[PDB]
Order: structure tokens, then sequence, then C-alpha cells
């Protein structure tokens, strides 16, 4: 009797994440004030099994 | 099958005019091949203004 057992696995994993905060506040003696802000948050998974 | 001659382990009748020889012999031979692939791809954007 004779048996033969061969198994490969493979797994590849890429996560990127992009992160961007820009914020702008100008504040004058009571008479002018604006405050601004912008996120951008990107996150991409990507898997491959074999 | 005049005289009903019958095998030596006793499983079968043969006729007078052969013999037989219990060459019992199995053979045997299971393949198996299994491919798997798994691919799962994962994006989030959030933006945010403020």
């Amino acid at each position: 009797q004779e048996d033969h057992v061969r198994s490969s696995f493979l797994l590849d994993n890429q996560n990127s994440q992009n992160t961007v905060t820009a914020s702008a506040g100008i504040a004058f003696l009571n008479i002018v004030n604006f405050k601004v802000e912008t996120d951008y948050i990107s996150q991409t998974s990507l898997t491959k099994d074999y | 099958y005049t005289n009903c001659k019958t095998t030596e382990d006793g499983q079968y009748i043969i006729p007078d005019e052969v013999y037989t020889i219990p060459q019992k012999e199995s053979n045997l031979e299971m393949n198996s091949e299994v491919l798997e692939s798994w691919m799962n791809y994962q994006s989030t954007t959030s933006l945010s203004i403020n």
C-alpha cells in the first residue's frame, strides 16, 4: 500500500490605508472668523488564496 | 460435470476439463486532485468636509 499527499496553500493580503486631514482656522478680533476642515480616508483590502 | 468438480476453496463448480489457479490479486488506485481558489477585495472610502 502506498499513499502520496501533496498539499500547497498560498495566501496573499494587501491592505493600504490613506488618511488626509487638512484644517484651516482664521479668527480676527471678533469680526471675521472662518474655520474649515476636510478629512479623506480610503482603505483598500485585497486577499488572494490558493 | 460428471464428477461435479469443485474449486478448492469451495466457491464455484468447475467442469472436469478445466483447472483453476487462485491468483487472487486486487489492485486499487485512487487519485484525488483538489484545486481551491479564494479572492476577496474590500475597499472603503470615507470623505469628510466640515
